[PDB]
Parts: structure tokens; C-alpha cells; sequence
């Protein structure tokens, strides 16, 4: 049977590695923006979608979009807002029903935008990706662990919602560039399992069995995916102390 | 707009689509079916039209696609088959190519919906790589889409069997006037099926068609052998969830490639 | 407005911003024309590697 096999996980891990964003575009291609200017519009960003009420793709698929343009050309200080109010304009179209309005982006930057240096910006950056728009999401891989896991619908629902929440910390970090969506998404899922130390975990599937096995069908060692766990939950507790 | 074409040492096609644009951007239609023909030549699959580029040019936006160019479609090359026809380890190669393509579109959650021997384009080299898809002829038509019902990947396979039968016939399997004529031109071989069988929210209920028995299917493609012939039927089966896969097919130990 | 609605990294020279944008939406677009002998607005064949037909 293909559950055996999952001929479909496997093309998800090739196609994971086109739309991958360089380490060092900081140090090799950004001139005028730092590591410390991502992390502020990523949040503006992250509070945008959460405003908006946005699917939980776009947010983290923005990002992607983000890295990928820093990666191919320098971009001024000034115009960080418009790259990443665009990057939210076309991750929008890709997983929404009915996308963000050009106009209401130009509003969450406090009018510093105007509509038309929107759009013309979209033709840029799709032109730039070369129209590689689908790219892999963490949510993907999400939702193929979560079809493997022999747990209750209910106790799915935490684990997803707590796993997003993960994902959308990991996407305002500069420390997660180099994860590939597969990582990020199943250290999210093993640190949701843990439950965010409210309660000792009650799961049908075990912990160990769970990360050996997210461990061999996205090819690491078991001690790697713990320290990208570790890495998740320090995430949670700088972003709490923001307060 | 207007086809062109190149070559160097290969061929490469054109295709020129203007967009409405204005209102907000590119349309949502437009990103994300280039995005997904986008992400299929990632993986590179030999039996599959190779999209090379893509080019937006801005008011007025037009975004042109490139693609890869073959010359030989199915029908030409049937059409220049040797007098007795091909030979059958040739049909199995192809039928190999075939289910490994539309294979892999399905794995990419993409229906043909439209298969039919000028879509299938072979080199010259013989390598059979499917063309138009994400972007009158009724013969090719599975039961569900010819019903106006619900219909998903599975109507392609049922058009891989009317072209199976076709290159063992070299003339089309059911060739009828309207949707109701080629459901009835359907129903010579797989006789009539039975009641729950039959979905709703149809546009012909099943009383429109006399009571039928299936016929025997080397009938119809005789040249065929015994084992192909189950496989026919698993193609051309009614019911959609009952129809055979793609890898399915390629699984049958007709299609398996001896030595 | 509300609170995600703010200006991050200061003004913005919108005049040199549509100048720089149209630049390079350009740029491509000659790189492109220049890479397929084919210029897209123009939709018509140039000359060089590849010898472009019409069917």
C-alpha cells in the first residue's frame, strides 16, 4: 500500500528544497537592513494576519516570500514594509479565499504605501521568484504527521492550533532560515505534545515512539530534532517575556 | 495571442495570456495555477511537458508562458503505426509512459479532465509527455463527467482506456452525437450497471437507457490479450471509486516489462 | 486605526521609489527579452540563438 511507503511525504521533501532561502543573505547581499529589522517587520506582519484574521498559511508563506527576495536583491531600509506588505498581498492570494485588499495593507503601514507601489512591487517580487509560489509550508507537513499519528480528533486540535503557534514564533526568528519547513513542523508537533508543560502528556502514541518516528521519515538524527525542539521552546519563552 | 516557436539542440513553444489586472494586482486564478505549473517542473518529470519560463510584462499586463515543444502527437503517431499496427511490447511502453505521467499529476492533485489523443504528445525518441492541463469531442468522457456529476482524477483513467483500446484498434472506442448518445454508445460493453451504482444530482436518470448485459471485451479490441483485457475493464468501469488508479495500473502484470 | 497599522523604518521618497520600481521592472524584462530573442510587449521574434517560427 502507498501508507506503507508515502510516495506522497517523499515528493513533499523534494519539493522543499527549490524554495529554500540562503543562510547568509544578511552578510552577503543586505547592505542597509540588519537581523534586528527582520524580527520588527516580521512582528508587524504576524500581528497583521492575526488582526485580518488570516488563514494560518500566510503568515509564515510571507515570510518565505521575504527570505527568498532578501536572498536575491538588496533591499533599502525604507522599503522593508513595502517588501513584506507585498509578500502578505501574494501569500493572501495563494490561501485565501478572499485575499487581503491592496488598499488594507497600505493601511497597516499608516498610509506610508500607496496601492500602486503595491502592485507594481507584486510584479517584482513574483517576477524575482520566478512565479515559484507554491512553495512547502510547515502546515503541510503538519497535517500529513497529524494523518499518521493514532490520536483522538480532539486531542489533533490542540496539538495543531499549539504546533501553528510554534510555526508563526519560528518564521519571526532569524535562527529558523535554515530549517527547512519539514523541520520546523515536526519540532512543532513534538513540542506541542509536550503540552506546554500544563499537564504530562497523555498521548496514544508515545513521545519517543513519536520523535524516532518524525526522526526517519524526515531524515535526522533524533538528537537533531531535540535540539530544534529546544530551540521552539526557548522561542516561547523569550516571546512571553515581551510583556 | 499568437503561437511561435524555436529551435536551437531542442524546441520550445510559446503561449501569451493577457490578464485583466487593475483592481488588485494579478488575479487569484492567474498566481496560482503558475505556481503550481511552477512547482511541478521542480520535479522533473520526463513524461510531462517542461514549462521553461515564465514572463509578466506590465494599464495592460501580459504574462507569457514557455514551454517545450514536441512536434508528434498521438494520433500522428498512430496514424504513421505500421500497416498491422504496433506491436504490442510498443503499446506497453507507452501505456508505461502514460499511467507514469498522469501519475504524477494526480499526485500533484491535478485532473486532466480533457485526454484525449491530441493532448498526449510523443518525441521522436518515443517518450510520451502529456500536455494542456491547469489552465466537440464527447468520446473520451468518463460517465460522471458526461453525467454532469461529481467527477475527480478517476475520469482520466477511464479516458487512459478508451485510448488503450484505441491503439490496439487504431479507431476510437465509443463515438456518439451528445453526452446521452455516447453514455448509450458507453453501455454496449460494460452493459447497464445497476441502481446505487448510479449517482444523483445526475442530469439523466437511469431509466433512460434499456435494460443491457456486458459484452464479452475482446469484441471490442480482440488483438489485445486476455490479461489486458481485465485491465481494459478496470479502466472502464462505471463507477468511479471502483475505477483502477494510475500506479494501480502500473502494478498489472500486463504492463510489466519482462526480463 | 488600529494598533498594526504603523510606519516602520520612516518616510518613504515615493517619487524615486516608482522611478527605481519602473527601472527594474524593466531590467527583467530586458533580460528576459534578451535571453529567448523575443521581446514580450512587443511580441515579436529579434535575432540570435534561437530561429523563431509561427505555426
Amino acid at each position: 500500500a502507498n501508507l506503507l511507503n508515502d510516495r506522497v511525504l517523499r515528493a513533499m521533501l523534494k519539493a522543499e528544497e527549490t524554495c529554500a532561502p540562503s543562510v547568509s543573505y544578511f552578510k552577503c547581499v543586505q547592505k542597509e537592513v540588519l537581523p534586528s529589522m527582520r524580527k520588527i517587520v516580521a512582528t508587524w506582519m504576524l500581528e497583521v494576519c492575526e488582526e485580518q484574521k488570516c488563514e494560518e498559511e500566510v503568515f509564515p508563506l510571507a515570510m518565505n516570500y521575504l527570505d527568498r527576495f532578501l536572498s536575491l536583491e538588496p533591499v533599502k531600509k525604507s522599503r522593508l514594509q513595502l517588501l513584506g506588505a507585498t509578500c502578505m498581498f501574494v501569500a493572501s492570494k495563494m490561501k485565501e479565499t478572499i485575499p487581503l485588499t491592496a488598499e488594507k495593507l497600505c493601511i497597516y503601514t499608516d498610509n506610508s504605501i500607496r496601492p500602486e507601489e503595491l502592485l507594481q512591487m507584486e510584479l517584482l517580487l513574483v517576477n524575482k521568484l520566478k512565479w515559484n509560489l507554491a512553495a512547502m509550508t510547515p502546515h503541510d507537513f503538519i497535517e500529513h504527521f497529524l494523518s499518521k499519528m493514532p490520536e483522538a480528533e480532539e486531542n489533533k486540535q490542540i496539538i495543531r492550533k499549539h504546533a501553528q503557534t510554534f510555526v508563526a514564533l519560528c518564521a519571526t526568528d532569524v535562527k529558523f532560515i535554515s530549517n527547512p519547513p519539514s523541520m520546523v513542523a515536526a519540532g512543532s508537533v513534538v513540542a506541542a505534545v509536550q503540552g506546554l508543560n500544563l499537564r504530562s502528556p497523555n498521548n496514544f502514541l508515545s513521545y519517543y515512539r513519536l520523535t524516532r518516528f518524525l526522526s526517519r521519515v524526515i531524515k535526522c538524527d533524533p538528537d537533531c530534532l531535540r535540539a530544534c525542539q529546544e530551540q521552539i521552546e526557548a522561542l516561547l519563552e523569550s516571546s512571553l517575556r515581551q510583556a | 495571442g499568437t503561437v511561435y516557436k524555436a529551435r536551437d539542440g531542442h524546441f520550445v513553444a510559446l503561449k501569451s495570456v493577457r490578464v485583466p489586472n487593475g483592481e488588485e494586482g494579478l488575479p487569484i486564478s492567474t498566481v496560482r495555477e503558475v505556481a503550481l505549473l511552477r512547482r511541478l517542473e521542480a520535479f522533473e518529470h520526463p513524461n510531462v511537458v517542461r514549462l521553461m519560463d515564465v514572463c509578466a510584462t506590465s494599464r495592460e499586463i501580459k504574462v507569457t508562458l514557455v514551454f517545450e515543444h514536441v512536434d508528434q502527437d498521438l494520433r500522428t503517431y498512430l496514424d504513421k503505426a505500421p500497416p498491422p499496427g504496433l506491436p504490442a511490447e510498443t503499446i506497453k511502453d507507452l501505456m508505461r509512459q502514460f499511467l507514469r505521467g498522469l501519475d504524477f499529476l494526480h499526485a500533484n492533485c491535478i485532473v486532466h479532465r480533457d485526454l484525449k489523443p491530441e493532448n498526449i504528445l510523443v518525441t521522436s525518441g518515443g517518450t510520451v509527455k502529456l500536455a494542456d492541463f491547469g489552465l466537440v469531442t464527447l468520446w473520451y468522457r468518463a460517465p460522471e463527467v458526461l453525467l454532469q456529476s461529481t467527477y475527480a482524477t478517476p475520469v482520466d483513467m477511464w479516458s487512459v482506456g478508451c485510448i488503450f483500446a484505441e491503439m490496439f484498434r487504431r479507431k476510437p472506442l465509443f463515438c456518439g452525437n451528445s453526452e446521452a448518445d455516447q453514455l448509450g454508445k458507453i453501455f454496449d460493453l460494460i452493459g447497464l450497471p445497476p441502481e446505487d451504482d448510479w449517482p444523483r444530482d445526475v442530469s439523466l436518470p437511469r431509466g433512460a437507457f434499456p435494460p443491457r448485459g456486458p459484452r464479452p471485451v475482446q469484441s471490442v479490441v480482440p488483438e489485445m490479450e486476455e490479461s489486458g483485457a481485465q485491465l481494459l475493464l478496470e479502466m472502464l468501469t462505471f463507477n468511479p471509486h471502483k475505477r483502477i488508479s494510475a500506479f494501480r495500473a502500473l502494478q498489472h502484470s500486463y504492463l510489466h516489462k519482462d526480463e | 486605526k488600529p494598533s498594526a497599522c504603523r510606519n516602520l523604518f520612516g518616510p518613504v521618497d515615493h517619487e524615486e521609489l516608482t522611478r527605481d520600481l519602473e527601472k527594474h521592472c524593466r531590467d527583467m524584462e530586458e533580460a528576459s527579452q534578451r535571453k529567448w530573442n523575443f521581446d514580450f510587449q512587443n511580441h515579436k521574434p529579434l535575432e540570435g540563438k534561437e530561429e523563431w517560427q509561427e505555426v
